[PDB]
RNA sequence: CUGUUGCUUAUAGACGAUGGCAUCAGAAAUCGGUGUUGUAAGCUUUAGAGUUUCUUAAUCAAUACUCUCGGGUAUUGAAUG
RNA sequence: UGUCGGCUCUUCCUAUCCAUUUCAAGCAGAAUUGAAAAAAGGUAUGAUUGUUCACCAUUUAAUAGGGAACGUGAGCUGGGUUUAGACCGUCGUGAGACAGGUUAGUUUUACCCUACCGUUUCGGUAGAUUUUCAAAGUAUUUAGAUAGUAGCACAACUCAGUACGAGAGGAACCGUUGUGUCACGCCACUGGAUUAUUCAAUUAUUUGAUCAAAUAGUGUUGAGAAUCUAACACGUGUUGAAAUAAUGGCUGAAAGCCUCUCAAGCCAGAAUUUCGUCUAGAUGAAUACUUUGUCUUUUUCUUGUUACUUUAGUACAAUUGAAAAU
RNA sequence: GUCAUCUAAUUAGUGACGCGCAUGAAUGGAUCACCGUGAUUCCCACUGUCCCUAUCUGCAAUCUAGUGAAACCACAGUCAA
RNA sequence: UAAUAACCGCAACAGGUCUCCAAGAAGCAAAAUCUUUAGUUAAAUAGAAUAACGCAGGUAAGGGAAGUCGGCAACAUAGCUCUGUAAGUUAGCAAGAAAGAGUAGCUCUGGUGAUUAUCGAAUCAGAACUUUAAAGGUUAGGGG
């Protein structure tokens, strides 16, 4: 499994998984991700997520 | 009947 | 008309916890008063996972369902649990489907994701599910 | 009156009194019961726990309902290098219990040995098993040896040797060694003994004590918690917000008239350091020889049983281990007594064979991504430092 | 032998007690491993909604780019040397 | 002698509600009803009322009845009752009365002895002499008179739509797998606290500005390791023998037959008792070293103990004490 | 008290009925708009009141140097019958 | 002296006792919070450890009054601008009813005058851009 914000790979048994009302769910690595995703925040301004790292260089 | 209270307080003037 | 068992499933739903009504029986939302099964004990309030049959009052509907006390099983829930195989989990809000005694659904149709164990547990559930997550 | 509503009752009452232990190490109550017609073999070990890890294992029980890609279980490491078996002492069954006859000991002792016998050893002229040694080879010494042996074949019923650690293999600060007997079961009192001689100033390693997936019982003293209040050591119920003068503690310590308080009532006390002996846990990993990594089947990768980091307030385990199916009483550190079941579990689940899938090396602090240090360095790739 | 005493000692702890070491002792830095946060201060650094003064070059400017996976912290009850 | 109830907590009784074992029925099955052994374990959540009581709505295997100064106020609360204010109704000429109703009304002290829970310090158990022995001191390894004692309950699969029954309906033993609770633990994974005022951001004030901070008793917010912890995470208590109670039987007289025995002798039979196992633990034992080898009392050194030093006195190898069972 | 209503459930609240133990007209009867640190009931929101307890800080409590009372006290202080 | 030590309360008692003068920030405000002139760092003793039970201040997963005599305690709303505002009524009120939206930083634009081009005031409205999306440090209505 890779997180939904940080783009990093989970490791097993490692995680909390997140199901929404439309159908769509989500498995993050840390509370730290998760809680960015609920503030609607965009990992391609996060300077530290593997999003970023991959965009730019 | 049977109450309950009790309170002084004079302490003599020494 | 439950099949088979269940595993441990950590219970965030008390009594009088209030859950949406994922069936389209025009009742908006029920308050949970007792949960089938559960094994009483001193100062405790009834608790109630995913999959639990509960036995529920409906205080917002159509005139047919409010005011009366129906039965459910809660398919999903915003407590966090753990699956046997290290999966943790947890949904958005704390939905039931009105269901009777021998397990047939009274609705037709389930709107939004129906948990694994619910789904297990009750064969008419995951017949009507849109997915089973 | 009778109470209105029934409950049970806050606390055991046969952990009473709660009285907390004098040596970190914890003496066995008894060992499995003597069957003489099998070979000679040692029933117990030794060891120190190092940590707690987690392992994914792969379910081989029947008709059950678990996960085909396998169960998140926990696991605890315990280091054990192997024993110096420096002696063995015979037990005679009498009207008042075990009485031990007589002591046979080796001609050569580590000072891991002769320091059990000192309060204050950079004081001591350290002469402990002077007059033994240096009188081992006499004429006279060597005919009160062969009668304390033809003693213990003639009048004893139970063999124990007298194992001790080696510390200097272990990342523990303390010197002096954990001295344990081990009871011999096997053949009879006369091969016992042939055993236990064999045995004199060599080294048992816990491969051949213990088996494979094997259920074994665990005694060690818990961690410490010093002074404590009757809501954590028995469970009582918080009082309401309104009481005057506290909150956490037993509103009626008893009725009028028994006249005096019960041995039964929750009392503030001491909690933590006791003995307690729990049964019936599996082994999952052997860790002698080959299994000594932390490598599966399925996971080829190779790497040590120690999380990356260490393990916490414990170090780097590098010598024999065992992988033991949940929990242990006591922190890290502690000085565990295993021992072969006094009941063996005729279980389905204990019968069932472990195929671990996975073993967990990440850091135990923080939240870890990497197993190995080599597998960080390839990830986040060359940094400041070492580029520069 | 044992106790005091030292490590402002721990696997212990209200005080005693208990457990460990006591010159191959101890303590402290630094240092690598391991974690937390989120990319330090500088500049003649390239984006900047606009503005001003020269006469078209300055200057002012929330934020933003490179150096920078940076900087800082990390036993205090973490692991090496 | 602080006077109701409720809250918290422990224990005891059986005239037993459930679980275990049995007998009986107008017990075909299922559901039931009467009775015996048995008190080791459980016996709930809410609307109304200060209520005990009651009545309703659920759930459960069951939601049994009681005692302990009508258990329990230097344990809580102060809702009721039961002072002093005020109101209504009936009564009284009046002050005033009202098991008539309503509203507001200070809940003091443990630092003593014991009990209970933990925790220290000093003291210590009499009869062995194979120097390969005996005893004292220190230390470790052990030992276990006694005291406590822990695991319970439910559900699903299969048995099986089977036994039984005309039909409707409708089980159980073994075996397997889970859940709840209680007890003991534990920190890996998930979650919570967080003055590492860690890292970052930021409002107000002050350092001339940048940097760096400080103040607002922790300014605040986001992430937040460690440590502690979960009713929120997760492990163990599925565990073995013997003897039993109510009861069902065997052989078998009494009483030529019959009889399980108000006879001798046996068997099977419980959530039972005892071993086994877990916890605390007395007198103890073995070994290592230091000693002493006829013995003590009073002084005296030490933090303390043993060995030890001095003046004396005392004993000096040699006939003691065993059948078992009936 | 009886009937409705509020709740899954109402000795509570509200709306009605009235042969009313013992209501009733300046001992004032009926009526309420604003107002009330007045008495009562029900909704929304919020939450450690609660399920069910965890954890953080300061001051104490603990130990030590100096200083240092009081209430109370026949004598005292293990149980069963 | 005129008072957290000179007055009255048994005292160097957190109680009580009439007045005059009165800076900056920010704000509607003599509010809360910080500071300058002046005053003081001592005002019934401290040091070490960081147990229970406390007094004072806090937070908390999922549920949300199921606790309780009773939402007691705590939580929650909270400034300003704009829109919108019911039944009832003594026609004055209810009413800040209820309910919804906006608010920061930076760079600009425009309106409101005096003297006869120069000079000056805080106040209001609007527009691009940026970000961690803005009353909330402090002060600051829960509603029906």
């Amino acid at each position: 499994q890779v997180c939904a914000f940080s783009g990093f790979k989970i490791p097993v048994a490692k995680g909390r998984k997140y199901v929404r009302l439309d159908l769509k769910s989500f498995t993050f690595i840390n509370k730290k991700s998760l809680m960015q995703f609920l503030r609607k925040t965009n990992p391609r301004k996060v300077f530290w997520t593997a999003i970023y790292r991959q965009l730019n260089k | 009947x049977r109450x309950x209270x009790x309170x002084x307080x004079x302490x003599x003037x020494x | 008309g439950r099949q088979g068992n269940k595993f441990r499933v950590t219970c965030g739903l008390n009594n009088a916890s209030t859950v949406n009504c994922a069936d389209n029986t025009g009742a908006k939302t029920l308050t949970i008063i007792s949960v089938k099964g559960f094994h009483g004990r001193l100062n405790r309030l009834p608790r109630a996972g995913c999959g639990d049959m509960v036995v529920a009052t409906c205080k917002k509907g159509k005139p047919e369902y409010r005011k009366k006390m129906h039965t459910a099983v809660i398919i999903r829930q915003r407590r966090t649990w753990r699956r046997k195989d290290g999966v943790t989990l947890y949904f958005e809000d704390n939905a039931a489907v009105i269901v009777n005694m021998k397990g047939e659904m009274k609705g037709s149709a389930i709107t939004g994701p129906v948990s694994k164990e619910s789904a297990d547990l009750w064969p008419k559930i995951s017949s009507n599910a849109p997915t089973i997550v | 009156s009778h109470r209105k509503f029934e409950a049970p009752r806050h606390g055991s009452l046969a952990f009473h009194p709660r009285k907390r232990v004098h040596k970190v190490r914890a003496t066995v109550s008894a060992f499995p019961k003597d069957n003489a017609a099998e070979k000679p073999h040692l029933t117990g070990f030794l060891g120190f726990k190092a940590g707690m890890t987690h392992v994914i294992r792969e379910v081989k029980r029947t008709n059950t309902k678990l996960p085909k890609d396998g169960v998140l279980e926990p696991v605890t490491i315990i280091e054990t290098p192997p024993m110096v078996v420096a002696g063995f002492v015979g037990y005679k069954k009498t009207t008042t219990g075990l009485k031990p006859i007589t002591a046979v000991f080796a001609e050569h002792i580590a000072d891991e040995f002769k320091r059990r016998y000192t309060k204050k050893w950079y004081k001591n002229t350290k002469n402990q098993f002077a007059v033994h040694t240096e009188k081992y080879n006499d004429v006279k010494a060597k005919s009160k040896r062969e009668r304390q042996i033809r003693l213990i074949k003639n009048r004893c019923d139970v063999v124990r040797v007298i194992a001790h650690t080696q510390m200097a293999l272990v990342p523990l600060k303390q010197k002096k060694a954990e001295v344990m007997e081990i009871q011999i079961n096997g053949g009879s009192i006369a091969e016992k003994v042939d055993f236990a001689v064999s045995l004199l100033e060599k080294q048992i390693s816990v491969n051949s004590v213990f088996g494979t997936d094997e259920c074994i019982d665990v005694c060690s003293v818990t961690k410490g918690h010093g002074y404590n209040g009757v809501i954590k050591r028995f469970g009582v119920r918080h009082l309401p917000r309104k009481t005057h003068r506290g909150l956490r503690k037993v509103a009626c310590v008893g009725a009028w008239h028994p006249a005096r308080v019960s041995w039964t009532v929750a009392r503030a006390g001491q909690m933590g350091f006791f003995k307690r002996t729990e049964v019936n846990k599996k082994i999952y990993r052997l860790g002698c020889g080959d299994l000594k990594n932390a490598k599966t089947e399925f996971d080829i990768t190779e790497k040590g049983i120690t999380p990356m980091g260490g393990f916490p307030h414990y170090g780097v385990v590098k010598n024999d281990f065992l992988m033991i199916k949940g929990t242990v009483a006591g922190i890290r550190r502690r000085v565990i007594s295993l021992r072969k079941a006094c009941f063996p579990s005729t279980t389905r689940t204990a019968q069932e064979q472990i195929v671990l899938k996975f073993i967990d090396t990440s850091s135990k602090y923080g939240h870890s991504r990497f197993q190995t240090t080599t597998e960080k360095k390839a990830r986040m790739g060359p940094m400041k430092k070492d580029l520069e």
